[PDB]
RNA sequence: UUCAUCUAGACAGCCGGACGGUGGCCAUGGAAGUCGGAAUCCGCUAAGGAGUGUGUAACAACUCACCGGCCGAAUGAACUA
RNA sequence: AUAACGAGAUUCCCACUGUCCCUAUCUA
RNA sequence: GCAGUCAAGCGACAUUGCUAUGUCGGCUCUUCCUAUCAUACCGAAGCAGAAUUCGGUAAGCGUUGGAUUGUUCACCCACUAAUAGGGAACGUGAGCUGGGUUUAGACCGUCGUGAGACAGGUUAGUACCCUACUGAU
């Protein structure tokens, strides 16, 4: 568990993407951000400073894996470019013409099991589910529509919002076949997904992120 | 600009000046909103403030759930339904202007989003960009 | 904490600083030639805007100042051993009185000029009026400079909370209490051997098991308003007493006194998760305490809910202990599984 | 914060190292300023500052010794009521006493 | 109307003013015939518990000290306004701050006091070096398990006065080199006077002196001089 | 204009002394010349105030009144227009 | 000695609109 | 202010108890003053940081949108660095508005034998000359 902030933002998960194999950062402000994921990465991973649709939410307009990375309509052919020049051919980047562009809060995904939000149809999920190669169900978080922000997944575990209840923790542990514990990011915040980043061998979150919450992240993540 | 906003604000066309209405976009229940002030504009002789997509206005809700009418809260604009200068080279607008209520810390009342959500107001505020399940 | 307070002038500063103002923004030149409407509106006005002048000064003093009755038992007796708490409601009732006499004035004055029919009468009911707010500041010079000395000390004073998880250092001075709060947290604290080093209750935080923790030095006892301050502190804050006595001869009162005291303290203590250390053990070996005087030592083990710590200044396990003396207390007063959904074992990709 | 810092500091660190000469050049120079202020200061900021030295002065001295017509109606031609308990009808007043 | 401001207090101390000069020339002439033998003394430089020990260390006496111009008239600048017989003499050789020690006892005695009379005193010596660290009260000069660090309030005046490049972290004083105050055998600065003085090192001591003696029966000076 | 010290030494400046009973009686945990109350004397001086202020928790030390010398001729206070 | 009705006096709601934000263009 | 208190001078400073009978207001416009609300530069304040108080020069700039008064009386919400006080016949009727004041009609209350009046409330009401300035031969 590593602690770091955006220029301002202490939502990690806003302005950067991280995964078992590859990571992307926004590029406005300055290269301190970078320098962060650069001191527990180093150069195992590629770190790609690519922007989407012209925005630095990039962590919550993409969703991806290991084995695949999914961008909006938005996207430009440049960014598509860069991030296909940027990253290596074991990682495929798939155009999603979906009508929900926020394919970061709509999907919510693990290099084995992944979330969808309902309303995403069939063709989308199928897309999905053969460019990540995981298994994509529809559900929510106690009726939290956006799986993307309001939880974290990984292969180790997860962490969904507080609010979510017992029968729903249970069933969504039953579903994603991780353990999954309930709680807040960034001193109290609900919005998990979109607070901090996580992968198999770093999780990442902002400066008021508490010791507890420091603690519960790195238990349930199994990092330590 | 207020607190929540993570960047500098685009020069956009005024869409919402004092008293105008605009459709909420939230789960919260309420279901117009009526702008009182606009936040961050420098009051100028004759000149009603107006705000614009990303900005932060302080409304009171006029329709839905009783027990948010009354009260005035922070709001941001999601839609403007004006045409706007984007750097990308498009003159776009949207079909109908609205709103979402949230803290002065930039915390959403709503848990989501509902409807397309301006690209100049989910990049400066992240977690409208959150709670938002569509973007442009 | 209270540093919000910006700050409460002298009655005669006051008085200056008000006048000033009030000759500076409201308008100064008039004419005899003027309309007799003119004259009266000007010198109404300048009534009034020289009664709300007054009137905000005394609300920031009023508002601003917490009033000591009845915040909280802790901070209350702290306040009242440190400021005379009757003293401190009298002042603020004087302010307040003074306050309305200026609020009578200002509304009496301002019906009677109405009705003036000359410049000159006009300028007298003015001259009369700022008078009387000024009389009534110059009454208040006493009450003013005491809250300037009050508003001085209080903005410095340690903020705490009263309910939250903590351990107050207690004994007899000279037995080294200061070093242990200087070791165990963040605090510039002296170290001087006189028995009076600690002229407050200084505080330093710390954290255990991720728990916010912050240590309590007590100024000393041996009533004084001193002593009196930590004996309202231990009686009232639910932190765990950490009672440090000196073993060594470096201290003048003799063994048997530090004993003897602790006993007497012992009704207060009782109830509050009370530990006892033994300090100075680097240059005594408290082997050499002989049974001849080990009966003081078993005295106080006569009490079930106290034990001896022997520490140098164990300097960490001390802490540890008492963190978890304190959380036995606390606790009785206060994940999801996979399944696995198949036999097959997917591991992380690392 | 916590108990006189500002003192403890003081001790610990002591003023500047330029602080108490400079504290006497003040000081020494506190005649001249007085002397060009009584000059100067001009307006009514020149008679406060006089009072406040003649006050001074009147300390020393004392520590020296150590051992109407109104119209109504819808007209102004009805100059009839004057003005200086059951208040008489304002018809049948001639004299108002006001409250 | 430009002229110097006076830092004059109300004291509850004032001048005594020329009464008091010449009362003491008077006594002073007195003296000169009440007893038999007279003594022209040196003490530019004593305490005063060393003078009232003085005072009191012999029999019935009295030591006469003033002003030098004052001791001059009573016992007169020239031969012919002398008071006694050859007291211009005398007079004559009184160069510094002088008393005189009126007695009859025996005019060896009094000079094999004055041989014999010895006392510690400042420099006004052996070299000194402060040590390297933390400078305690007495500098050094005894172990420090014993003395006491100096006091923080005192820098100032080591800074701005003494010369010392002391500086202030934990500020128990300290210095970053040995200084040197005093060298060897040479006459010390005021400087170094007032920082061997601060130390408490009192290393020099004093003894009284005399240029002169005389007899109310000898009718002359006694031209013994010792010290 | 009038006092007040002046070549047996006026003021500026330099430096030395500025003492013992006594760390005076009360309150004190400390308060020793100084956070405070009433007091304010004895012994020796050329002088030295139970101490004018700075001051370390006390001390201490520094420093004021006062005195000694070297500096060598007017200086210092108030008032008047 | 109170229904209808009104170029009667005043208050409010929907639509509305250049009264305004902020003015710009055209025709004789 | 009333009634005292002592006392440098010929009574200063300090000191003792309580204590609307008028119509001006608003939209635009230009200029000026500082007794500085905000902005620049500084000093003193228990200024540890943050925030804040006062004081010194400095008028260039900025000093608002609204619930609401015909209003003279004058109170609140919000933004903003702040929303400071005044003058130019308390500028601005051949600039506008007549909003309010004030003719001729009419309704209600008092008095008056009466005609009528009000202590009063309501209703409806009639520059093409010279110079200055802006442009231009
Ligand atoms: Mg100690």
């Amino acid at each position: 568990a590593t602690r770091t902030q955006f220029e301002n933002s202490n939502e990690i998960g806003v302005f950067s993407k991280l995964t078992n194999t590859y990571c992307l950062v926004a590029v406005g402000g300055s290269e301190n951000f970078y320098s962060a994921f650069e001191a527990e990465l180093g150069d195992a991973i590629p770190i790609v400073h690519t922007t989407i649709a012209g925005t630095r939410i990039i962590g919550r307009m993409t969703a991806g894996n290991r084995r695949g990375l999914l961008v909006p309509t938005q996207t430009t052919d440049q960014e598509l470019q860069h991030l296909r020049n940027s990253l290596p051919d074991s990682v495929k980047i798939q155009r999603v013409e979906e009508r929900l562009s926020a394919l970061g809060n709509v999907i919510c995904c693990n290099d084995y099991v992944a979330l969808v939000h309902p309303d995403i149809d069939r063709e989308t999920e199928e897309l999905i589910s053969d460019v990540l190669g995981v298994e994509v169900f529809r559900q929510t978080i106690s009726g939290n529509i956006l799986v993307g922000s309001y939880c974290s997944l990984s292969n180790q575990g997860g962490l969904v919002h507080p609010q979510t209840s017992v029968q729903d923790q249970e069933e969504l542990s039953s579903l994603l076949q991780v353990p999954l514990v309930a709680g807040t990011v960034n001193r109290g915040s609900s919005v998990v997904g979109a607070g901090m980043v996580v992968n198999d061998y770093l999780a990442v979150t902002g400066l008021d992120t508490t010791a507890p919450e420091l603690s519960v992240i790195e238990s349930i993540f199994r990092l330590q | 600009s207020g607190n929540g906003a993570q960047g500098t604000k685009f020069r956009i066309s005024l869409g919402l000046p004092v008293g105008a209405i605009m459709n909420c976009a939230d789960n919260s229940g309420a279901r117009n909103l009526y702008i009182i002030a606009v936040k961050g504009s420098g009051s100028r002789l004759n000149r009603l403030p107006a705000a614009s997509l990303g900005d932060m206005v302080m409304a009171t809700v006029k329709k839905g759930k009783p027990e948010l009418r009354k009260k005035v809260m922070p709001a941001i604009v999601v839609r403007q339904a004006k045409s706007w200068r984007r750097r990308d080279g498009v003159f776009l607008y949207f079909e109908d202007n609205a709103g979402v209520i949230a803290n002065p810390k930039g915390e959403m009342k709503g848990s989501a989003i509902t409807g397309p959500v301006g690209k100049e107001c989910a990049d400066l505020w992240p977690r409208v960009a959150s709670n938002s399940g569509v973007v442009v | 904490s209270w540093k919000d307070i910006p700050t409460v002038a002298p009655a005669n500063d006051l008085l200056d600083i008000v006048l000033n103002r009030t000759q500076r923004k409201t308008p100064t030149v008039i004419r005899p030639g003027f309309k007799i409407t003119r004259i009266r509106a000007f010198y109404m006005r300048k009534v009034k805007y020289t009664g709300e002048g007054f009137v905000e000064k005394f609300e920031d003093i009023l508002k601003g100042f917490p009033n000591i009755n009845d915040v909280h038992p802790f901070h209350r007796d702290l306040m009242d051993t440190l400021y005379e708490k009757n003293h401190y409601k009298i002042s603020l009732a004087a302010i307040s009185r003074a306050k309305s006499l200026v609020e009578q004035v200002a509304r009496d004055y301002v019906r009677l000029l109405k009705f003036g029919q000359s410049l000159f009468q006009c300028k007298q009911l003015k001259r009369a009026a700022l008078g009387r707010m000024a009389t009534i500041v110059k009454k208040l010079r006493d009450p003013l400079a005491y809250l300037e000395q009050v508003r001085q000390h209080i903005g410095r004073l340690p903020s705490i909370d009263p309910n939250t998880r903590t351990l107050l250092i207690c004994g007899y001075p000279n037995v080294g209490k200061s070093s242990f709060l200087r070791c165990i947290t963040k605090s510039d604290v002296d170290v001087q051997p006189y028995a009076f080093t600690t002229k407050s209750l200084y505080v330093g935080h710390f954290d255990y098991k991720y728990l916010r923790f912050q240590a309590i030095d007590t100024p000393g006892i041996l009533m004084n308003n001193i002593e009196m301050q930590s004996i309202y502190a231990i009686a009232h804050l639910r932190s765990c007493v950490l009672y440090f006595m000196d073993l060594s001869e470096q201290c003048g009162f003799t063994i048997e006194a530090q004993v003897k005291l602790f006993h007497s303290i012992k009704p207060l203590f009782a109830n509050k998760s009370v530990m006892v250390v033994i300090n100075k053990t680097d240059i005594i070996r408290p082997e050499d305490l002989d049974e001849e005087r080990a009966q003081l030592l078993e005295s106080v083990k006569e009490v079930p809910g106290v034990e001896i710590m022997t520490s140098s200044c164990n300097v960490m396990e001390v802490r540890n202990k008492a963190c978890e003396k304190l959380l036995a207390s606390r606790i009785e007063n206060k994940v999801a599984q996979p399944q696995a959904r198949d036999d097959v074992k997917r591991t992380p990709f690392i | 914060p916590q108990n006189d810092y500002i003192e403890r500091h003081i001790k610990q660190h002591g003023k500047r190292l330029d602080h108490e000469e400079r504290k006497r050049k003040r000081e020494a120079r506190e005649s001249h300023k007085i002397s060009e202020r009584a000059q100067k200061l001009t307006g009514w900021k020149g008679k406060q500052f006089a009072k406040k030295r003649y006050a001074e002065k009147v300390s020393m001295r004392k520590k020296i010794k150590a051992h109407k017509v109104i119209k109504t109606g819808k007209s102004r031609s009805k100059s009839w009521k004057r003005m200086i308990f059951t208040r008489r009808p304002v018809k049948m007043e001639r004299i108002i006493r006001p409250s | 109307r430009s002229k110097r401001s006076k830092l004059v207090t109300l004291a509850q101390t004032d001048k005594k003013g020329r009464e008091n000069k010449e009362r003491i020339f008077d006594e002073v002439r007195e003296a000169l015939d009440t007893y038999r033998y007279v003594w022209v003394l040196h003490l530019d430089d004593v305490r005063t518990p060393v003078l009232q020990e003085i005072r009191t260390s012999w029999a019935g006496s009295k030591l006469i000290m003033g002003k030098r111009k004052v001791l001059q008239k009573a016992l007169g600048e020239k031969r012919e306004e002398e008071y006694k017989e050859n007291l211009y003499q005398l007079s004559k050789l009184c160069s510094g701050v002088t008393g005189l020690l009126f007695t009859d006892e025996d005019v060896n005695t009094v000079k094999e006091y004055f041989k014999s009379y010895v006392r510690s005193d400042y420099s006004r010596p052996l070299t000194f070096t402060i040590p390297e660290g933390i400078v305690y009260s007495r500098g050094g000069q005894i172990p420090a398990e014993e003395d006491v660090p100096m006091i923080h309030s005192l820098e100032p005046t080591m800074r701005n006065k003494f010369e010392i490049p002391t500086k202030i972290k934990a500020g128990k004083i300290t210095i970053d080199s040995p200084y040197l105050v005093c060298t060897e055998g040479e006459k010390l600065d005021v400087r170094q006077a007032l920082i061997l003085k601060q130390f408490g090192i009192a290393a020099s001591e004093f003894k009284v002196k005399v240029s002169a003696y005389y007899d109310n029966d000898s009718s002359t000076v006694e031209s013994t001089n010792i010290n």
